[PDB]
């Protein structure tokens, strides 16, 4: 039970009418017990925005949370990831955190799920009424995106709204952070706004290993090539970042390399910086985010007031600066669509000026894709990529044609990818 | 020439020189000629449509007094 | 020892080991252990901050233990300062925690000089009254004085510090120091020492050399002629079908070309008197920002010191390294030069030559172009009948909906809880009778003041409806957005906001004010 006054904070909202309301609102003295009992929230990540969510969602209402990290407690967490001590190092901080936030506050009911978000399909997802991320790959935030997307339910042409699970973004990396709210099918998707992010600083291969002119080519080198042409702890072993000693290695094999092209600049911490990728991080950055976002997935569950219509972005370096908009929802988007993507294509051109379409066009961006066709009434895989053996089996066909393996434009086109859950559909068009 | 002003990550403020014709390619180096930001990480925003920099500014409907925004986003967590 | 490096990792790569000093130096003091403050302690402790206080009468109640994630069902009735003072403890055993069974209100009056010890006083939930009273004891002994506020959706936040003078800006973008308009004789030289890839620096300098001769010196100015400079760049592309550096020269054409000038900002500071009228009060940064002038007239010849860095650039190893070194040894030059006015002036003064250290004339070098002063009015001011800054306030609400309502009904609030004794619509009862009370001192309000400004009425049903509620998610929120103003303010390390900050959940947006 709950003592006197405990959520005085919230009920204010709940029992009261108000202008700023969403319109499906309805004051009532039994939202706030209903909210508690059945509404429930996944958050996906534990660290950073994770931890500030928890908190924040259990003091606003909520009881009924799930967490999924597939993370270890690490020391450099806890400047900014306040659910762990350094007691609680090496555990798993999903489990730490439903531990500690269970106890702290009194009847909530956070259950840790110890894995990747990949482990999981839509039979998982499809129970929960809102999703929040804090994740810290775009990847992620890709598949999580398109599996939400695969939940969408249509009613024949009319999309069935009872199967829209909200999905709440959140990104964070420095003094800078961003939040989103996206309502899958009726709001941009994170493929939708995928051309937001910025671009990959990748070393051109020359410079790494021929033209250093700067203390991160003289490590990009050391980890890039040295360690793979040495194996300084027996052959196969990987080149493990968290390890303080491949980094010593490195970090030393990493001097002797900028000391041979005089190239000031190489340190320990610049080196743990280029080997683990790593991106700054303060806790008053993650508070704030994780705090839009919960107020987010309060509003979206009681209709308090009208969710974020689409975007927020934040700086916090010179004073404080914020912008909020509506990203619009391209109607050509590979993962929204709700049909197939038309595809220009002269029956001329090869495969690979069609594969390559997908890898490296910015609008649909994918890592790895594995086309196919259904040919003489059988799926056919003109291509994939993932299991080694295949890619042999099928790279031959990456020289035919459209004409050339049967592809008679109007057929679809299934393509899959590590990106996300779902097989992206398109259209042939034979120019 | 119409004049137009573009938002820094910050709120501040740039007034800059755009001609109807003139590609959203084209703003980017006017902001980054006066406020020294790369091209290539500006995300401009007019009416919540992210610009695309191949097509122009008349496509947007950019006028007279237009208020753009360079936006991010981040991939920690 | 080595273990905190490991720890304060991902934040020492923000502020470094230097600015991490200053944060483990300092000492904070809170006034209201609400969730408001509780947060913004959570993300100052979490860092590492040196201690804090925290200054809290109020005893622990349901809600307060419902909406504070450092206060539990079993601190109820207890004091609510020396209860979160535990739960905040835990989150860090390198910070020393403190707290005083007293109220902001009975300090004021009976040890008002007990702030001094404080390197930021940070106050949370303060009435109106209370806080004219803090915002005066501590402007004059000179302690900034951060006044936050959580009211509903509407999250409030108010700087008073009558100076914060920064060098170490961190600017997120800025153009190159390059120099190719106004070269110093090092850079002279690496270039006319070429003919027999090369950063394109010295490629841009070269068809520079050229153009320069066929215009009688004339430098590219016209959009026309940076787009035909270009050309004349292509037209050198030797044998190569590919030749990439050259292409990497033409982009920067847009940039490289006019690059040196003195920021307006900077003038401003060369042109304040605190700048101009040095007496052995002046501190440091006011020395230095004179020696910095002085360079000018000087062995600047018109422009401050060189920044002393370059971009990344294709080009040949060994190349790349000599070029890089002109500047970083011009720049060390320069470096030298202001650091002789600095003890000229310094004895002009009469403080010993030593008196500012070479880490900060590096630093100060390195960052001449990117000083920055913040000056905020006392809260006194903004509050005076003739001082308040009407053609902000009366400007802003152009837009019926511009953050600045919340401003004003804020004070509309106050202006009712000074005459009504309680804020309104706490009780669902009060709701419907409070609106009438409350719209009408919103008018008792703007007539004071003379401000002739639309409300729509419907801000004054919201605001009963929040029935001054601290709702934990935009208490968290402010909790971040401060305890950033304080490291700020701590570090002396990025820029500070200039007045009043305004948040609105309902909206989700924010803008700031001068006021
Ligand atoms: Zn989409």
């Amino acid at each position: 039970l709950d003592w006197e006054g405990r959520w005085n904070h919230v009920k204010k909202f709940l029992e009261r009418s108000g202008p700023f309301t969403h319109p499906d609102f309805e004051p009532s003295t039994e939202s706030l017990q209903f909210l508690l009992d059945t509404c429930k929230v996944l958050v996906i990540g534990a660290g950073g925005l994770g931890c500030e969510l928890l908190k924040n969602l259990a003091l606003s209402g909520f009881r009924q949370i799930h967490v999924i990290d597939m993370d270890t407690i690490d020391v450099s967490n806890l400047n900014r990831q306040f659910l762990f001590r350094p007691k609680d190092i090496g555990r798993p901080k999903a489990e730490v955190a439903a531990e500690f936030l269970n106890d702290r506050v009194p009847n909530c009911n956070v259950v840790p799920h110890f894995n990747k978000i990949q482990d999981f399909n839509d039979t998982f997802y499809r129970q929960f009424h809102i999703i929040v991320c804090g994740l810290d790959s775009i990847i992620a935030r890709r598949w999580i995106n398109g599996m939400l997307i695969s939940l969408l339910n249509y009613e024949d042409g009319v999309l069935d709204p009872s199967s829209i699970v909200p999905l709440i973004d959140g990104g964070t990396e420095g003094f800078k952070g961003n939040a989103q709210v996206i309502l899958p099918g009726m709001t941009a998707c994170i493929e939708c706004t995928l051309e937001l992010y910025p671009p990959q600083v990748n070393f051109p291969m020359a410079t790494i290993a021929s033209m250093p002119r700067l203390p991160e080519h003289c490590i990009e080198y050391v980890r890039m090539l040295q360690w793979p042409k040495e194996q300084p702890f027996g052959e196969g072993v990987p080149l493990d970042g968290d390890d303080p000693e491949h980094i010593q290695w490195i970090f030393q094999k990493s001097l002797e390399r900028a000391s041979q092209y005089n190239i000031r600049g190489v340190t320990y911490r610049l080196t743990q910086g280029v080997v683990k990728r790593i991106i700054p991080a303060v806790a008053s950055t993650n508070a704030v985010i994780a705090a839009v976002c919960a107020t987010e997935v309060f509003k979206i569950a009681t209709s308090a007031y009208i969710p974020l219509n689409n975007y927020l972005v934040f700086n916090d370096v010179d004073g404080l600066y914020t912008y909020t908009f509506e990203a619009e929802r391209k109607e050509n988007c590979p993962a929204c669509s709700q049909l197939p993507q038309n595809i220009q294509f002269s029956p001329s051109a090869k495969l690979q000026e069609v594969l390559d379409y997908l890898t490296n066009s910015a609008s649909l961006q994918m890592k790895s894709p594995a086309i196919t066709a259904t040919l003489e009434g059988k799926n056919r895989t003109l291509y994939l990529q993932s299991v080694t053996s295949i890619e042999e089996r099928t790279r031959p066909n990456l020289s035919k044609t459209l004409k050339e393996l049967g592809l008679v434009d109007g057929q679809e086109l299934a393509v899959a990818d590590v990106t996300t859950p779902q097989t992206v559909l398109f259209k042939l068009h034979f120019t | 020439s119409m004049l137009i002003k573009v938002k820094t990550l910050t709120g501040k403020e740039i007034e800059i020189d755009i001609e109807p014709t003139d590609k959203v390619e084209r703003i980017k180096e006017r902001v980054e000629e006066k406020e020294g930001i790369p091209p290539q990480q500006q995300r401009l925003i007019y009416s919540g449509k992210q610009m695309n920099d191949e097509k122009t500014a008349a496509d947007y409907k950019i006028l007279g007094g237009s208020v753009l925004h360079l936006v991010l986003r981040l991939r920690g967590g | 020892k080595l273990l905190k490096e490991q720890k304060y990792d991902r934040q020492l790569r923000l502020w470094g080991d230097h600015g991490q000093e200053a944060l483990e130096s300092a000492h904070v003091c809170l006034i209201n252990a609400t969730a408001t403050g509780t947060e913004i302690l959570k993300n100052l402790v979490l860092p590492g901050i040196g201690s804090f206080t925290i200054i809290d009468g109020n005893q622990v109640s349901g809600e307060d233990a419902g909406n504070n994630f450092f206060l539990q069902r079993s601190s109820i009735g207890k004091n609510r300062a020396e209860a979160a003072m535990e739960f905040l403890q835990e989150l860090n055993s390198d910070v020393s925690g403190s707290f005083v069974e007293e109220s902001p209100e009975n300090l004021l009056d009976n040890d008002p000089s007990f702030f001094c010890r404080f390197t930021v006083v940070v106050a949370t939930q303060l009435p109106e009254s209370t806080s004219l009273r803090l915002a005066d004891v501590l402007w004059n002994s000179q302690i900034p004085l951060l006044i936050c506020r959580t009211y509903g959706l509407v999250g409030y936040m108010r700087i008073i510090i009558k100076e914060h003078p920064v060098i170490e800006s961190h600017p997120d973008n800025a153009l190159e120091d390059l120099r190719l308009d106004k070269p110093f004789p090092e850079l002279r030289e690496h270039f006319q020492s070429y003919d027999l890839h090369t950063p394109w620096i010295v490629i841009i300098a070269k068809y520079l050399a050229q153009w320069y001769s066929e215009t009688n010196g004339r430098i590219p100015k016209t959009y026309k002629e940076k787009e035909d400079f270009r050309d004349l760049i292509r037209q050198g592309i030797l044998k190569p079908e590919d030749e990439e550096n050259f292409e990497e020269a033409i982009k920067n054409v847009n940039t490289a070309l006019n690059t040196t000038q003195i920021p307006s900002s900077i003038e401003d500071i060369f042109n304040d008197d605190r700048c101009i009228n040095i007496t052995k009060q002046t501190p440091s940064f006011w020395i230095l920002a004179r020696a910095l002038k002085e360079f000018v007239a000087k062995e600047g010849q018109g422009n401050l010191p060189v920044r002393g860095t370059i971009p990344d650039m294709i080009a040949d190893s060994g190349k790349y390294i000599k070029l890089q070194n002109v500047y970083r040894e011009k720049a060390k030059k320069d470096a030298a030069a202001v650091g002789n006015h600095v003890a000229k002036l310094l004895q002009s003064i009469g403080q010993a030559p030593e008196s500012i250290s070479e880490k900060e004339l590096k630093l100060l070098c390195s960052n001449s172009a990117f000083l920055r002063v913040v000056r905020c009015r006392s809260l006194a001011e903004e509050y005076g009948l003739d001082t308040i800054n009407k053609d902000e306030i009366i400007s802003s609400m152009d837009n019926p909906d511009n953050e600045i309502v919340l401003y004003l009904m804020l004070r509309a609030v106050d202006r009712f809880h000074k005459q009504q004794g309680r804020y309104p619509g706490v009780s669902n009862y009060q709701v419907e009778e409070d609106i009438g009370k409350l719209k009408s001192c919103l008018t008792g309000f703007l007539q004071e003041y003379g401000l002739s400004v639309m409300v729509k009425d419907d801000y004054v049903h919201e605001f009963c409806r929040y029935g001054a509620a601290e709702p934990h998610t935009i208490a968290a929120f402010l909790g971040g957005a401060a305890a950033q103003e304080v490291i700020k303010i701590i570090t002396k390390q990025f820029v500070i906001f200039n007045n009043t900050y305004i948040y609105s959940g309902m909206s989700q947006t924010s803008a700031t004010f001068q006021l």
